[PDB]
């Protein structure tokens, strides 16, 4: 089976900047690879065929190389439009086999997220559960943890996290995440805590409220 | 525009 | 030209089979080989096999030999992919493709879960925790399926700020929140509502966040 490793995994990018993607096979390809992008929720689009050939319709800022088990995919100028994740095919000898990708993504300044908790609904309370919603917006980069913490201690499962895409505006992203309990389980604690780690700062940002005080 | 070029091989 | 058109979403039960259809137009079908892509967040991209309407050969991925059918009529030019005993691990978007040319794909999802609506909370901010210009407010769609379940701020009228974040399976069926940023003196003297709406069930919920205690 050859194996298609791609790089770099992830780009961080301006645009009009000029960029080179790397998918490097086991073994010698005879150069019968394609080069598809797919954006998020849409399906493949080829740009590049047998390594080096343009898709008809695909703009000419596109270029393919390579010829024994290297091959890489040029892009003059970023554009806009481009954002997305790009992979390599082979299709010299069966299985079909596909690069991890490499995602590419519009850089910008640090940007530390903006956190808040929210204690279950009286509604939900009502209903017999209790979720405990905490949104971290408007950061950057994507890399992001999150750690919950009922009376003190680490809280493991009941935990949903949720991610946005890059905001086509701000180039920030956003993620949601909820802890689920029983109504009965949730009252049998007080202080529910919601941390957020990311490269913006080395001390996590920290949320809380307590169930006697509200 | 792209020829059996694309495979081929039946298969 | 150039396309493929793929069958509908699909939604079966486990131990069930399901067969995918893939429209091939504005090209020779006896020509090219078709293939058929698997794609999930957790397993990414796997090449299942492909079929040439000509020669009618084929070749498989030897996970799904025996998993996975390809056959290709040549009257309608279109390939077929049938799949049997499905598991939810089946669940996923399929592709077809001339390796150069692909298919929009076709969602196939894998559960017993039956038609359920959403449950709609508000989400109101944590007493007191005004601290600042801004204030962010939410609302948690919970437990409803299938998808999907379209939501919006003060019937639209609130656009920006809002973030409605991607759906994710809860124990069987569907869950979503979507976040608001307005200014603090903006909420709550003026009313914020989320209009939540479930065409599977022809439910239509809206609901005002109103401050706690």
């Amino acid at each position: 089976d050859i194996k298609m490793t791609q790089s770099p995994s992830s780009m961080y990018t301006s645009l009009g900047e000029r960029v080179t993607i790397t998918c490097k096979a086991s073994q010698d390809i005879n150069s019968f690879l394609t080069w598809f992008l797919q954006k998020p929720g849409k399906s493949p689009k080829t740009l590049i065929y047998r390594a080096n050939r343009l898709m008809i319709g695909v703009p000419s800022r596109f270029s393919g190389s390579g010829s024994g088990q290297t091959y890489s995919l040029t892009i003059s100028s970023l554009e806009y439009e481009d954002m997305g994740i790009y992979y390599c095919l082979q299709y010299d000898d069966f299985p079909l086999t596909f690069g991890a990708g490499t995602k590419l993504d519009l850089k910008r300044a640090d940007a530390a997220p903006t956190v808040s908790i929210f204690p279950p609904s009286s509604e939900q309370l009502t209903s017999g559960g209790a979720s405990v919603v905490c949104f971290l917006n408007n950061f950057y980069p994507k890399e992001i943890n999150v750690k919950w913490k009922i009376d003190g201690s680490e809280r493991q499962n009941g935990v949903l996290d949720s991610w946005t895409e890059q905001d086509s505006k701000d180039s920030t992203y956003s993620m949601s995440s909820t802890l689920t309990l029983t109504k009965d389980e949730y009252e049998r604690h007080n202080s529910y805590t919601c941390e957020a780690t990311h490269k913006t700062s080395t001390s996590p940002i920290v949320k809380s409220f307590n169930r006697n005080e509200c | 525009d792209a020829t059996p070029e694309d495979l081929g091989a039946r298969l | 030209q150039d396309q493929l058109q793929q069958s509908g979403a699909e939604l079966v039960r486990p131990g069930a089979s399901v067969k995918l259809s893939c429209k091939a137009l504005g090209y020779i079908f006896t020509d090219y080989e078709i293939h058929w892509v698997k794609q999930t967040p957790v397993h990414g991209l796997e090449w299942i096999g492909g079929i040439h309407p000509g020669s009618s050969g084929t070749a498989y991925n030897q996970k799904f030999k025996g998993k996975a059918t390809l056959t290709a009529d040549k009257s309608s030019t279109t390939a077929f992919m049938e799949l049997s005993s499905l598991t939810s691990e089946d669940s996923a978007v399929y592709y077809c493709t001339r390796k150069d040319y692909w298919g929009q794909g076709t969602l196939v999802t894998v559960s017993a879960a039956k038609t359920t609506a959403p449950s709609v909370y508000p989400l109101v901010p944590v007493c007191g925790g005004t601290t600042g210009s801004s204030v962010t407010l939410g609302c948690l769609v919970k437990g409803y399926f299938p998808e999907p379940v379209t939501l919006t701020w003060n019937s639209g009228s609130l656009s920006s700020g809002v973030h409605t974040f991607p759906a994710l399976l809860q124990s069987g069926l569907y869950t979503l929140s979507s976040s608001v940023t307005v200014t603090s003196n903006t909420w709550p003297s003026q009313t914020i509502t989320c209009n939540v709406a479930h065409p599977a069930s022809s439910t239509k919920v809206d609901k005002k966040i109103e401050p706690r205690v």
